C-alpha cells in the first residue's frame, strides 16, 4: 500500500501544478496549504511572525494549545478561523523540533484532529462541508 | 496570539 | 478519518517548509516531488517538454504506457529511471484531462502502482529501500 | 520518448 501512496501523491502534485485535481479531497488539502501560506503572511505583516511569537514552556504545550484554540472559537466559527487553527498548529510543530521537542509533533496532530472532529466538524457540515471552503479559496 | 489569530481569521472570512 | 488526513497533510507541508519531516514516508513523497520537478526540467532543456511530446490515440493509452515503461527498464533499474517512470506517468495524467479523458487518470495510477509493486519493488528492496533514495536526493 | 527518458534517467543516477 506504501507504493500506491507514492503514486497517488506526485500524481496529485503534478495535476495540481496544471490547475487540476486528483480528487476533491486533494483539492481541500491543496486549498488549505495555500490558505495557510497566505494567512501566515498577512499575520506576519500585520504583527510578528507567528512562529517567533511561540515560546513553549516544557510540559505546558497542551494547556498552551487548548487555551488559544478555545479562545479562537469562543464566540463562533468561520473558515478564516479554521485556517488560523491549522496555521497555529503548524507553527507549534515548527516551534517544537526547533527546541528539540519532536515528541510533541504527533501529540499536536492528535490535539488538532480531535478538536476538528468533535468541535469544528458539526459547523463544517451545516455550512456546506469542505467542498464549500474550496470554492471560496480557489 | 489568540486575539491576533481571530483578527486575520475574521478579516479572511469577511474578505470572501 | 478525513479530518486527521487534513491535519497530517499541512503539518507535513509546514514541517517541510522548514526542512523538517512529519515521517520519512513523507520525506520520500517530498524528495520524489522535487526529483520529478528537476527531471522534467532537464528533460525539457535537453529535448522538448515531456507533456507536449505526448499524443495519445484513443483506446491505446495502456499500450502506449506499457511500451515506454517496459523499454525504460529493459536492461536494468536505477533511481534516475524510477524518477523518469513517475514523471512520465505524471505527464500522461496531465496530457489526459487536457484532451478531456479524465477517466484515464485513475487507470494510469493503477498501471503505475501495479508496475511499481511487481517489477520495481524487488530492486528497491535490494538497494536499501526508499530511505536510500532520500539520502541521494536531499 | 523511451530513449530520452533513459538518458536523463541515467544522467541523474550517474550524477550522484
Amino acid at each position: 500500500q506504501s507504493n500506491r501512496e507514492l503514486v497517488v501523491d506526485f500524481l496529485s502534485y503534478k495535476l495540481s501544478q496544471k490547475g487540476y485535481s486528483w480528487s476533491q479531497m486533494a483539492a481541500v488539502k491543496q486549498a488549505l496549504r495555500e490558505a495557510g501560506d497566505e494567512f501566515e503572511l498577512r499575520y506576519r505583516r500585520a504583527f510578528s511572525d507567528l512562529t517567533s511569537q511561540l515560546h513553549i514552556t516544557p510540559g505546558t504545550a497542551y494547556q498552551s494549545f487548548e487555551q488559544v484554540v478555545n479562545e479562537l472559537f469562543r464566540d463562533g466559527v468561520n473558515w478564516g478561523r479554521i485556517v488560523a487553527f491549522f496555521s497555529f498548529g503548524g507553527a507549534l510543530c515548527v516551534e517544537s523540533v526547533d527546541k528539540e521537542m519532536q515528541v510533541l509533533v504527533s501529540r499536536i496532530a492528535a490535539w488538532m484532529a480531535t478538536y476538528l472532529n468533535d468541535h469544528l466538524e458539526p459547523w463544517i457540515q451545516e455550512n456546506g462541508g469542505w467542498d464549500t471552503f474550496v470554492e471560496l479559496y480557489g | 496570539i489568540a486575539q491576533e489569530l481571530r483578527l486575520i481569521g475574521d478579516l479572511f472570512n469577511a474578505y470572501y
